[PDB]
This record gives structure tokens, sequence and C-alpha cells, in this order.
């Protein structure tokens, strides 16, 4: 659930 | 002729290079309302907010916060409103943003599934005789008619103000063929696409801002504003060579964090913009050739  | 740059950039090969300095430079401003723990449940990620001094408000006495952005590109005289894709307790607060700021278009870049990944939820009715009905925010949501295509779908919805039982009609453009981290098929592919939204007058000043999202609101839709505003300028300046793409996307940056999510992402922002340009520059029949060069039947 992190984008990067 | 800003091919120059671009060429330079292929056979230098630093577009790496060039894209790792525009996060350097990228603005940075507190996303404290984004971070308070009631509004946890409300990001899809936890490293995309909105900045507090460009984030849309609902109009709520409880809680006011969504995951969305005002852009407002002053110069090129448009408004965009970039969001994550909806959340399956978002859908409501959604619509309601739809509904306050009168957009009259939603542009959707992602799928719902995305190599196995859930990147969205099923926000809008499928299917003509099962409407939504949001009831935390009073609003009803119904399938009118729907235009499929070959890599794009236009649907056409009708969004009821339970409360007033006024109602609108939205536009909703939802390209099925761009990839997460990935870019279009081809230029045309996405010019196609554009020009489609641009020629629905979704994009009009006399409506609200037309509301883009995919997953996060950055990558994809980042790509999609920066293409759509450069031919803006391109046209109001009236002079393709004076735009700037790397200032432009820093000008949009001010707005929302992590706009272009891949340098090739932003190679393929150049590529568009440089071939949009013929249209600008008076060859209006590109446009026709776009449509048939993207396959858009099937």
């Amino acid at each position: 659930d992190y984008y990067v | 002729e800003m091919e120059k740059e671009f060429e330079q950039i292929d056979k230098s090969g630093s577009w790496a290079a060039i894209y790792e300095d525009i996060r350097h430079e990228a603005s940075d401003f507190p996303c404290r309302v984004a971070k308070l723990p009631k509004n946890k449940n409300r990001n899809r990620y936890r490293d995309v907010s909105p900045f507090d001094h460009s984030r849309i408000k609902l109009h709520q006495e409880d809680n006011d916060y969504i995951n969305a952005s005002l852009i407002k590109m002053e110069e090129a005289q448009r408004s965009y409103i970039l969001t994550q894709g909806p959340l399956p307790n978002t859908c409501g607060h959604f619509w309601e943003m739809v509904w306050e700021q009168k957009s009259r278009g939603v542009v959707m870049l992602n799928r719902v599934m995305e190599k196995g990944s859930l990147k969205c939820a099923q926000y809008w009715p499928q299917k003509e005789e099962k409407e939504m009905i949001f009831e935390d925010t009073n609003l009803k949501l119904t399938l009118i008619s729907e235009d499929i295509k070959s890599y794009y779908t236009v649907r056409q919805l009708e969004l009821e103000n339970l409360t007033t039982q006024e109602t609108r009609e939205i536009l909703h453009f939802h390209y099925t063929t761009w990839p997460a981290f990935g870019v279009p098929e081809s230029p045309a592919s996405f010019l196609n696409f554009l020009f489609k939204v641009r020629e629905s007058g979704s994009l009009s000043p006399e409506h609200g801002p037309v509301v883009v999202h995919c997953s996060a609101g950055i990558g994809r839709s980042g790509t999609f504003c920066l293409a759509d505003t450069c031919l803006l300028l391109m046209d109001k300046r009236k002079d393709p060579s004076s735009v700037d793409i790397k200032k432009v996307l820093l000008e949009m940056r001010k707005f929302r964090m992590g706009l272009i999510a891949t340098a090739d992402q932003l190679r393929f922002s150049y590529l568009a913009v440089i071939e949009g340009a013929k249209f600008i520059m008076g060859d209006s029949s590109v446009q026709d050739q776009w449509k048939e060069l993207s396959h858009e039947d099937l």
C-alpha cells in the first residue's frame, strides 16, 4: 500500500 | 521546433536524468488534512496526498476531506481535478465532489483490476437497469447509454441530487489499454482519446473542471493533463516552439505531488505534444489520421  | 531538444535527449539517452531533475525541483507543500488519522481510510496510498492549499473540499459539515487536487493552469486557462481511484468507502465522496464542483466529464485512465491488483472501486453502474444509490451523500447514478471502442469506452451517465431532485448528465471517458507505470500504445491512440474528450465539451470553461483519475491520480493522470495543457499553451501563445514541457510540468506539480510517474511517461508527453502541434499548426486533418491510426473500431 505504498506508491513507490 | 522542440524536436531538437527531443532527438538531443534520445541520442543523449538522458531521459531518466531529466526525469529525476524534476523530482528534485518539484514543490513540497504541507499535506496536513490528508495526514489526519480520521482520514487514513480515505487515502488509497500512504505516500500520495493532496496539498492542503489545492485540495478539493466536500461541502459537508463533518468531514470535508477527499484525496483530490485542483490544478488551476492560469495561463492555459484550464482547471483540472486530479483524484485517486475511488475506494469502496469514497464512491459517494467522489460523486459528491463531481456534483459540488459542477464537473461535466470524468476521465478514467486505469482499469478496476490491473495485473491482479485492485486499483479502484466499481463506482459507476455497468447496467442500465442496476443504478447506484450513494446514501451517505444522497446521490443516484444511472447508466443511460455507452459507446464501446477498441481501447476506450465513452459512457453517458445521469447523476441525480436526491435532495433537490435536480439531474445532470456526466460523460465518462474510460481509457482501457494504458498500463500502470506504462504508456499508451501510440501518440495517435492518446491524441484521438484526448480530442474525443475535447470535442465532447466536457473541458469547456462554462463547466466545472473535468475530473481525471487513475490509481493514484498522479502518473497516467499527470501525462493526460500535461499534454492537454501544453497544446493549450501552444495555441494560446500562438507559437509551437515556445512551450517548455519541463516548465509546465513543474507548474502542475505546485498543485499535486508526483505528476508523471516514470521517465518513459515523460518521453511520451514530449512525443504526444510534438505530434499534436501538427493540429495546432493548422493541419486540422491530422485528427482524422489519428482516428484511423488508433484502430478505434474492432
